[PDB]
Formats: structure tokens, sequence, C-alpha cells
């Protein structure tokens, strides 16, 4: 095939950066996001971005599914900072939830210039990169969570 | 205002509301005319009709090649399926990767200067499916009637260098098992018939395990062979063209085609990208679209791919039941999102650029 002829030709390019950047500036979530060393977390509400209180984070509904930001000081330069994204997908989370928070993982990425690491986060397959973000005992998945944002085809 | 996603497929339309669970209209991508030579039907009538119809479809291999038709086809999916006006609803189509530029083209000048549409996308299949299964890395093979390809996807991206694609999918299949089913003495020819055989298909086909271990099998005994009514009442029986149909997804020349089969093209897709991202790409194979329902396809696909692998690779395949749907469902999840939603040409953006504006906005 032509990739030249095709409808992939941009992908891949700085146009298609600087589009999906543009596109992440209409979030109000991501605003302030990244500044400082430590975790920030929300999770996905009826496919809305919804900030997680800090008194709960570790604390995960398994009905739900969250997106985490960690950001920490890299080797290279104890005064600059650098991301790991995880996005958490409960046990009994729903499609909907699962792929906005993915999609949104991506576009938090896109916001942060590219330079976050993405990880996906399945209940019970949790990285040790994420088993790490939380204090001794400070992981906890709780019954439950917010409803589908979903409507049901009979 | 409510979004609408229609992904055209090859085969078979899905429309819909973003916000859904499911599509909420599906019916066969044709328009019937009369065999002999009150004009035309569309999807499910053409199909009710068919008996007095010759039967085609505007899509080939993912490509519209007929776009009067199309354009009834789209019409007929707005107006008499969902029975919305088009004018008042942005609206999500989809696209096989490779295909040429001119087709989202004339996708765009249709949906805006003939249905007045206020906003439109021109969206990835495989990329849709991705999302649909909840990760941002891995590699879809998405097999419907016209296309099946391979999409490589890191961290949301696509890999445009390695994507695959292969002009074979349900529909040819459809025909090799017509065109096999006259070994058995039976004669199915017209595009009606052909329909019914793509019933036979979907209804008795599997994958085989080991190809020819079951090509004796089959010639051993009975044990595998179905029965089947056809619609004037007429009971045939098939066999081995079971599993020799869809067969062809791994050996395309039993169609004459010389290309590699599936589980190859998948392997090589991986080879395509860089090392350090193929072990999440062989642990993260989703399959997409109803070429990929084939009971035992993921079976084949696990055993062929360990085969090309390194001895130690960690192989998935993902296959969710709803499969058929998962571009739609992507679709329906992304044109929920008011930031995706951005992305999107307006009314205005298209008077003012016209059809090359789909390449600098849809990715
Ligand atoms: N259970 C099944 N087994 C094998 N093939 C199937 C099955 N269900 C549907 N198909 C085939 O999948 C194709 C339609 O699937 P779909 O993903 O809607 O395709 P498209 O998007 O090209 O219209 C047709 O070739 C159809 O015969
Ligand atoms: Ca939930
Ligand atoms: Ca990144
Ligand atoms: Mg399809």
């Amino acid at each position: 095939y032509n990739i030249a002829d095709s409808n992939i030709a941009n992908l891949g390019t700085e146009l298609e950066k600087k589009v999906k950047l543009e596109a992440s500036q209409h979030e109000d979530a991501w605003k302030g996001a990244g500044k400082q060393v430590g975790v920030e977390i929300w999770r996905i509400q009826q496919f809305k971005v919804v900030p997680v209180p800090k008194k709960h984070h570790g604390s995960f509904y398994t009905g739900d599914s969250y997106i985490v930001l960690s950001t920490y000081h890299p080797k290279t330069n104890p005064d600059k900072l650098a991301y790991d994204v995880h996005f958490w997908l409960g046990a009994f989370t729903t499609q909907d939830e699962a792929g906005t928070a993915a999609y949104k993982t991506v576009e938090l990425d896109d916001y942060l210039g590219g330079l976050p690491v993405q990880y996906r986060e399945v209940q019970g397959y949790e990285s040790e990169r994420f088993l790490s973000l939380f204090p001794k005992g400070g992981l906890r998945i709780l019954d439950g969570g917010v409803e589908t944002g979903f409507h049901h085809v009979e | 205002t409510t979004a609408l996603v229609c992904d055209n497929g090859s085969g078979l339309v899905k429309a819909g509301f973003a916000g859904d669970d499911a599509p909420r209209a599906v019916f066969p991508s044709i328009v019937g005319r009369p065999r002999h030579q009150k004009d035309s039907y569309v999807g499910d009538e053409a199909q009710s009709k068919r008996g007095i119809l010759t039967l085609k479809y505007p899509i080939e291999h993912g490509i519209i090649t007929n776009w009067d038709d199309m354009e009834k086809i789209w019409h007929h999916t707005f107006y008499n399926e969902l029975r919305v006006a088009p004018e008042e609803h942005p609206t999500l189509l989809t696209e096989a990767a490779l295909n040429p530029k001119a087709n989202r083209e004339k996708m765009t000048q249709i949906m805006f200067e003939t249905f007045n549409v206020p906003a439109m996308y021109v969206a990835i299949q495989a990329v849709l499916s991705l999302y649909a299964s909840g990760r941002t890395t891995g590699i879809v093979l998405d097999s419907g009637d016209g296309v099946t390809h391979n999409v490589p996807i890191y961290e949301g991206y696509a890999l445009p260098h390695a994507i695959m694609r292969l002009d074979l999918a349900g529909r040819d299949l459809t025909d090799y098992l017509m065109k096999i089913l006259t070994e058995r003495g039976y004669s199915f020819v017209t595009t009606a018939e052909r329909e019914i055989v793509r019933d036979i298909k979907e209804k008795l086909c599997y994958v085989a395990l080991d190809f020819e271990n079951e090509m004796a099998t089959a010639a051993s005994s009975s044990s595998l062979e179905k029965s089947y009514e056809l619609p004037d009442g007429q009971v045939i029986t098939i066999g081995n063209e079971r599993f020799r149909c869809p067969e062809t997804l791994f050996q395309p020349s039993f169609i004459g085609m010389e290309s590699a089969g599936i589980h190859e093209t998948t392997y090589n897709s991986i080879m395509k990208c860089d090392i350090d991202i193929r072990k999440d790409l062989y642990a993260n194979n989703v399959l997409s679209g109803g070429t990929t329902m084939y009971p035992g396809i993921a079976d084949r696909m696990q055993k062929e791919i360990t085969a090309l692998a390194p001895s130690t690779m960690k192989i998935k395949i993902i296959a969710p039941p709803e499969r058929k749907y998962s571009v739609w469902i992507g679709g329906s999840i992304l044109a929920s999102l008011s930031t995706f939603q951005q992305m999107w040409i307006s009314k205005q953006e298209y008077d003012e650029a016209g059809p090359s504006i789909v390449h600098r906005k849809c990715f």
C-alpha cells in the first residue's frame, strides 16, 4: 500500500499531535494538574472526569474506573517533573467507564506534552509501580460504584 | 444535542446514538433493484424482497464504489431507520485503515453538502475497538465483510508504518463457501443465494485447531456434519466446508491469493514495531468484527502466533463477546466526550476549507 495516498498519511505527524494537544485544553480536570510531586486521582462518572478528594486517595470502587497521575522528580534533574499515568479498571466497571478512562489517559498524556508513561491497571493485576503509590495498607477496594453513563438499548 | 454514530461496514450498517450501549439500527448495506429488467429497495426490505431483486453492496473491501447507492444507504439510515433529521445531529463515521484518501473526502462532502450535518468526524475503526476494550496499547485485528486489518497502537497512537491490510474478509469467505458447496452438488449462484450461503457460514462454520487433522476426521465419519434448512424447505448437509471456508483466513491461497494469512500478518505487524513494545502487543491482541466470530478462531490464532513468536513470548488473544459491535461502541464512548467532539469538523469549517479539511482534523 501507499501510506501517502491513504487515510493514514497524516498519522504520526506534528499536525496530529497539535490537534490533540488543543483538544486536551478543553478538559477542566487537567488545569493545574502535574504541578508538584505527588498523586492526583480522578474517577470517571457518566463520561465526566471527576476529582477524587485526597482523603480518599488509595480507596477505589470495584465498580468504577480511575485515572491516577503520579508526578515525581526524575533521576536526571531533581528540580523537574516527570509522570507516570495509571488508569485503574475495577473488576466490575462498565465498558463506558473503562473506555473513557483509557481515552482520557491519552488526553492527559497529550496535555502534559507526551511526557507521561501510561500503565493499564486492572483490579487484581496492578503493577509493582501502582502498588508502590500507596502507604502500607493504603490500597483498599470498595464495594459498588457509580452508575454507567450508557443508556441500555433493550 | 445527541451525536449519531454510524459504522458503515462493507456488509452491515451499524447506526445509533452516542451514549447508547449498542447500535439501534443494524441492517444490510445493500441496495436491491428488480432482477428482471419501485425503482429500488434498501437494507432489510431489500433482503425481504430478495426473491425478485438483484442485490448490490455499495461498499467493497471497505471502500465506497457506488456513491449514488451509498447516498441511498445513508438516507435510509437517517430517515427510515433512525428517523432523525441529520441537520440536527453531529455525526461520527468510521473507516478501515489504508483506504484511499478520496474515500473520506467524499464522505465529508456528502455529509455536509447533501445531508447538511452540523459537524462530523471520520474515525479509524480499529482505534475505536481498542478503546472499547479499555486499552491504550494493543494490536487490533479487525475483520468485517470487506477488510481484515491489523493496527498496532501504543499509548493511544496508531503506528502507521506497522499497519497491515488484507482485502480478504467475510464476503470473500461467503463467495468461497458458495464455490465449494458446488462439490456436493449444490448450486448457489445469484446475489440472493449469496445471502443464504452467508447465513449458512455464520451459523455453521468454525476454525479447526489443526486443519489437516480435521480433514481426516471429516473423512473418517459423519461426526462433523451439520444440516441446514433452505428457505424453500430443502435440507442440505455440509461437512468439511464448515472449516475449509474460514481456513482461507489462514491460507489465502484457498482463493488464489498469495498473501500471508491473518496469523502471519499479525506477527509481521508486531515485528514492524519497536522491539521494546512488542511484548505489550503480543499480550494484547484484540479481535474485532464479524469475521472474527468463528468458533475456534482465538485458539487457532493463539497456536499460530505461538509458533511464529519467540519461544518464551507471552501471547494473549482478547475476544470480546460483543466484538461484532466493538467499533460502534468505541465510537459511542468517544462521541460522548466533549473534548473528542471539539476536534470534529463544523459545517462552517467545511464551507471555508472543503473536503481537504478532513485530513487536518481526523486522526
Ligand atoms: N458468527 C459468525 N461467524 C462467521 N462470520 C460472521 C459471523 N457473524 C457475522 N459474520 C460475518 O461478518 C461480516 C459482518 O460483520 P461486521 O463486523 O458487521 O462487518 P462490516 O463492518 O464489514 O459490515 C459478514 O461477512 C458476516 O457474514
Ligand atoms: Ca461504575
Ligand atoms: Ca506518553
Ligand atoms: Mg466493520
